[PDB]
RNA sequence: UAGUCGGGUGAUUAGCCAGACUCUAACUUAUUGAACGUAUU
């Protein structure tokens, strides 16, 4: 049946898309991105067929998703997320391990079975077609273990999913001890302003991971932080000052007035100023009161004539 | 080496005891509390006579292992009598005597015992409520301990017809007995190793007004 | 020492450059390369190997290349463990070699006897001049003997056991159970023996009597 | 003061301690450890830090395991103030048993298990009451969470014992209260504090009794 | 790269670093004044514009620790307890943590210290495995340099990796600066209980 | 005190000025994929 539907979407024949299907999870190329400080990040990109079909698979197919989650969603983002937090004068910060590639064919499953929300059902021989369609096998030899790739584009909506039921218990407890609580994939934010119940998040964490996923989803426990409006706080890049406004941070505004004042007086090259105007882009939308500041500095004109 | 009496003796005057030596001989107790040596001499005893019946029955191709078997009956036996000529205090006692000194003198010790783990033999001590091997003990634990227990070895080995063999005489000198010790046990060491050895005489240095607030001052 | 590591085990490890002596000291490249070409048929024109070592804190390091020699290693060893072939014999003879005999001779552990034991100490400049001595005398005795005679002997002790034990006498099936294990372990060494295709030990003496006597002139 | 000597034919490093000049090997076992560490110490900084002015001023972390090994009170009290003014860049991360030790460091420096732990504590803390410029008797009942008095010995008790025979006899010395008197003072002298804690609560009790019996 | 370049610009000593090494004068002289730059105090004593030091650590099933956090002071830490409450186990702890950062000052791609099999894990510890997780600061340009060792128990058929990566990047910046150009180099020590020992001056050691 | 937030100045990622904050307690991250902003259409 999904291999009908399939067919109907992407205009093929049953057995065009049966037969791609067989080897499916092995067409990814696996390349590497620099990181920002030292050393790359290994990613698998399905083929293009491939991609074409995983996307055609999330169109038909919808699966739950928790409001406490902003990632991967229509009409939210970075922005919503910090948003939901710059009330609140004390933070707590907590990541999964290896979030995605401890996705596996049985935790999807059991999370189909698990699921509160009208999951779609599917036929069991339809299941061997979907865990093709959706995880990647890394290792040609080992054909046993299949995993999510952050790479494609089947993988933000699998595991948005996997996550319903673990974000329905946890925003439900936050709430009752008023804690607001937001998930942007892998990264879990916790805020609130009563002092002294932050400390119990992570025990309660352990402890619910553990019975919905047993050892395969774990929390880096190096990655959680505590922090309040004694320190610096941030949610996904967007540092949230003491008046409880959205802020890019000092360093960064500093830093555009710099390439600013460089476009001024003609030093800034073609390549930096396409950045300038790409990261300008990004301040409006997260600190638009920057922008007219910068306009009050640096004349409209300039900016003007800048953004033009 | 180790159950030989006069091993007691062996480097008492050197000055770290011999702890090693301690671990082996209690191993050595535990085995012989399992297994009784006059059962095995009956057993043995009747494998002697089973063997004399078949070569007694003409089969001569098993007068070697006959001759071998009386050799190791009489090595029992004479064990047997060794321990029986010795006077010395049975090998389940004796471990009861050291394990009780253990665990009434240290502290952090409630039970000390042998465990069959895979394929050798470990010594085990429940430490603050929590089981652990000797390896996983605390330095200061460890020193304690292993002074009394090396102490108290060779006090039973020295000690055979006493009912209390740590009721024995002699001379032990320690210097800085605080050594590695919290505060806590400060207040409680030398009411501890004098009431467990109470005809010792006892030599002791000591930086620690905590030991001396135990002690009265005819004795410093 | 590399191709002697791994003949003898997957993974050996050979011998390295010392960062202490090996290096040259005004090196400007602070390290040190020691690098042979070996030759095997003109299957195997050239086998190459470096041993590297560089100083303490250079900015990079430099590391042996070692794999070239692992993987001929590699094919005497796994052919050989399948079916016997012959091996090649290293052996480094220093002016250590003129040291002076222990009259007294280690009774046979039975090391001696194993094939690798040939490659035992072969390149530290010595020889082991103890290890053939000890290794010509059971020689000779295996000579003297016979082989399967213990076997045959063994055979008709496990089958009289096992005649007492099947006429009642419960109380020697520990010792048939005994005696069955020491007539596998004979029957498999003969085997293995068997297996290993070597020599009688009648003929391995007569060619190291025969080549001693050749060799040194006033040995006859 | 250190110095080398060749001159007996083999090399002997030699020291002045205490005012005598002897060699390492006949050094205390408390004198030789603790030289041991900032000699190694030193010489390592040194070697580290050849472009500095004082080498002693470099970077690092130095973890030592029970400062107060081997060291007399007097030494206790010296430790810490005499290895950061050596070494004054070095992070120390320190283990004691010493109040004495504590005595000279800041509350702000300290982590402190808590007292019935069973390995569950999430975050180590500091202790309430500040260490640095405190007397040790309050250290160890504050901090070390220890009496100040041995209470397994009978003797520390007498003078509670006296108090409340005094207080039952309406604050007369009776028969019993005068022979655990005469005990008190047997034991620790004419001149202990705790004889004249004695005669001190034997003083204003009975001015208490006298002033009860005026009303 | 152009981003390497703002990083680098901005302060950034990794940044700076990864620059040097793909051009191999500009970058490597940032790097060098990052590791020496330094000013005299009103006291007279020297003090560097970057210290180095041990922020935090955090032990998971490690011997009697089920979870356990520490901060430390830049300064002066002092941990005090009765016997047994792992006071020295911390110290271990940081200690082979440590053997990373000098193992790869010594040789290139060096080999530290690894938590034990036998002893290191929590003996009722129902995940058969410990981790040791430090955080150590290098400066505005560094902030955070975290370092996990782990292990599994000897049984064990899954196996816990250490991530020691950060160190060994720290510890090249240290050993390829300082090959160039001599610098001053950070000191790791370790004075536990077995510091006391008889002197023997008749034995001399003759390895290096 | 310190650290943090950051309105201003400043050929400007620096420095300096002003104001404010303090649960034991931020460490600024990743694409070509997904989502969001902007441009293009
Ligand atoms: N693997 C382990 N599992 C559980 N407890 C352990 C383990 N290893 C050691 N311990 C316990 O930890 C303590 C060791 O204390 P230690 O680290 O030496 O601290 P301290 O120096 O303060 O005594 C003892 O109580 C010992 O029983
Ligand atoms: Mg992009």
């Amino acid at each position: 049946s999904v291999i009908r539907g399939l067919a109907a979407v992407l205009r093929q024949s049953d057995s065009d898309i049966s037969a791609f299907l067989v080897t499916a999870p092995r067409k990814y190329k696996v390349y590497k991105i620099p990181k920002r400080t030292t050393g790359f990040r290994v990613i698998a990109q399905p083929a293009k067929g491939l991609k074409d079909i995983q996307r055609a698979f999330v169109q038909l197919y919808s699966l739950p998703v928790h409001d406490a989650s902003m990632a991967y969603m229509k009409g939210k983002g970075i922005r919503d997320n910090a948003a939901a937090h710059a009330g609140n004068q004390y933070l707590l910060k907590a990541d999964l391990e290896d979030f995605f590639n401890s996705i596996t064919p049985a935790i999807f499953w059991r999370c189909i079975e698990m699921s509160s929300a009208q999951t779609p059902q599917f036929e069991p021989q339809d299941k061997l077609f979907i865990e093709k369609i959706l995880f990647w096998q890394p290792i040609k030899r080992r054909k046993t273990k299949l995993i999510l790739s952050v790479g494609a584009p089947s993988s933000p909506v699998i595991s948005n999913f996997c996550m319903y039921e673990f974000d329905n218990r946890i925003h439900a407890a936050c709430k009752k001890v008023e804690i607001t609580y937001t998930r942007y994939a892998d990264d879990l934010t916790f805020s609130s302003n009563i002092p002294d119940v932050l400390k119990a998040v992570p025990s309660t964490l352990e402890v619910l991971l553990k019975d919905l996923f047993g050892s395969a989803l774990r929390l880096n426990h190096s990655k959680t932080v505590f922090s309040s409006k004694a320190h610096n706080r941030h949610v996904t890049g967007i540092t949230i000052n003491n008046e409880e406004t959205l802020s890019l941070g000092r360093d960064r505004k500093r830093f555009i007035k710099h390439l600013i004042n460089q476009y001024k007086y003609g030093l800034l090259d073609n390549e930096d100023k396409a950045y300038l105007i790409g990261l300008l882009a990004f301040a409006s939308h997260i600190e638009p009161s920057f922008i007219t500041r910068m306009n009050e500095k640096y004349s409209l004109e300039l900016m003007e004539r800048l953004r033009g | 080496r180790r159950e030989e009496r006069f091993d007691a003796y062996s480097q008492t005057l050197g000055g770290a005891g011999r702890f090693d030596h301690f671990v082996e001989w209690y191993i050595y107790l535990h085995k012989r509390t399992v297994s009784d040596i006059s059962s095995s001499i009956k057993e043995l005893e009747q494998q002697v006579n089973d063997l004399q019946r078949t070569v007694d029955g003409g089969m001569v191709s098993v007068k070697s292992l006959l001759e071998q078997m009386k050799f190791k009956l009489s090595e029992a036996i004479e064990r047997n009598d060794a321990a029986v000529s010795s006077r010395v205090l049975t090998e389940s006692v004796q471990k009861s005597i050291v394990e009780k000194a253990i665990c009434s003198v240290v502290p952090s010790i409630s039970n000390i015992w042998v465990e069959m783990i895979t394929g050798s033999d470990l010594v085990k001590v429940t430490n603050d409520g929590h089981d652990v091997t000797i390896d996983q003990l605390s330095d200061g634990q460890r020193v304690f301990l292993s002074l009394v227990a090396d102490l108290a070895r060779r006090m039973v080995m020295l000690n055979p017809l006493l009912e209390n063999p740590l009721e024995g005489r002699g001379i032990v000198l320690i210097d800085e007995i605080e050594l590695h010790l919290h505060p806590k046990w400060q207040q409680e060491v030398i009411l501890n190793l004098r009431s467990a050895f109470p005809n010792i005489q006892f030599i002791i240095t000591t930086h620690s007004p905590i030991v001396l607030s135990t002690i009265e001052k005819r004795c410093i | 020492s590399w191709f002697v590591a791994n003949i003898l085990k997957e993974g050996g490890s050979g011998q390295r450059l010392s960062e202490m002596t090996d290096i040259k000291n005004d090196a400007e490249d602070r390290y040190s390369d020691v690098s042979s070409t070996f030759f095997f048929g003109k299957g195997l024109k050239s086998v190459p190997i470096r041993l590297s070592r560089s100083a303490l804190g250079t900015a990079e390091r430099r590391d042996s290349e070692v794999k070239p020699a692992k993987d001929l290693a590699d094919i005497w060893r796994v052919i050989n463990e399948v079916n016997t072939i012959n091996l090649p014999t290293f052996a480094l003879y220093n002016v250590e070699r003129s040291q002076p005999f222990n009259r007294n001779i280690k009774d046979n552990t039975g090391r001696r006897e194993e094939r690798f034991d040939a490659y035992s100490q072969t390149l530290g400049g010595a020889g082991r001049f103890d290890h053939f001595v000890e290794w010509y005398i059971y020689l000779h005795k295996r000579t003297v003997s016979d082989i399967s005679s213990s076997i045959k002997e063994l055979e008709q002790q496990v089958n009289d056991l096992q005649r007492t034990v099947d006429g009642g006498m419960v109380s020697v099936k520990s010792l048939l159970e005994q005696m069955k294990f020491k007539l596998s372990e004979a029957i498999e060494r003969n085997d293995a023996a068997v297996s290993s295709r070597v020599l009688t030990e009648s003929v391995q003496k007569s060619i190291v009597e025969k080549a001693i006597c050749s060799v040194v002139p006033s040995i006859s | 003061n250190i110095w080398v000597e060749m001159i007996t034919g083999s090399d002997l490093v030699k020291v002045t301690n205490d005012g005598h000049d002897v060699t390492i090997d006949q050094l205390s076992d408390g004198q030789r450890v603790f030289l041991s560490l900032v000699a190694d110490l030193a010489r390592r900084m040194v070697m580290l830090n050849p472009l500095l002015e004082n080498p002693l001023e470099g970077r690092g972390i130095v973890l030592i395991d029970e400062i107060e090994l081997h060291l007399h009170p007097k030494w206790q009290q010296e430790v810490i103030l005499n290895l950061r003014s050596a070494f004054p860049n070095i992070q120390f991360i320190i283990t004691t048993h010493s109040p004495i030790v504590l005595s000279t460091i800041e509350k702000r420096c300290i982590r402190e298990f808590e007292p019935n732990d069973d390995g569950d504590q999430s975050f180590l803390d500091s202790p309430d009451m500040q260490t640095k410029g405190s007397e040790n008797a309050q250290i160890l009942e504050q901090v070390m969470n220890v009496h100040s008095t041995p209470p397994g010995i009978a003797e520390s008790h007498w003078l509670g014992n006296f108090e409340l025979l005094l207080l039952d006899n309406s604050g007369e010395l009776d028969n019993h209260s005068q022979v655990l008197y005469d005990q008190i003072k047997a034991h620790f002298g004419i001149d202990s504090i705790e004889l004249k804690k004695a005669d001190s609560l034997i003083r204003i009790n009975k001015m208490k009794n006298k002033l009860n019996k005026i009303r | 790269t152009k981003q390497y370049e703002r990083k680098a610009k901005g302060g950034n000593l990794l940044s700076a670093f990864e620059l040097y090494q793909r051009n191999s004068g500009e970058w490597f002289e940032m790097c060098r004044d990052y590791i020496q730059d330094g000013h005299v105090d009103e006291s007279g004593i020297f003090r560097p514009d970057n210290a180095f030091y041990l922020r935090r650590l955090t032990l998971k099933d490690f011997r009697r620790f089920s979870l356990l956090e520490i901060k430390l002071e830049e300064d002066l830490t002092v941990i005090i307890g009765n016997n047994g409450k792992g006071k020295t186990s911390i110290l271990y702890a940081i200690a082979k943590t440590l053997s990373w950062f000098v193992a790869n000052i010594l040789k290139e791609g060096g080999s530290g210290q690894r938590l034990s099999e036998m002893t290191d894990i929590k003996n009722d510890a129902e995940d058969r495995y410990s981790d040791v997780s430090s955080t150590f600061f290098f400066g505005k340009g560094l902030k955070s340099v975290p370092i996990r060792l782990s292990r599994s128990a000897l049984g064990t058929a899954e196996r816990r990796d250490s991530e020691v990566k950060p160190a060994k990047d720290l510890a090249d910046i240290w050993r390829v600066i300082n090959e160039v150009n001599t610098i001053n180099l950070p000191t790791f020590a370790l004075y536990n209980v077995e510091r006391s020992q008889p002197f023997n001056r008749n034995i001399k050691d003759n390895t290096g």
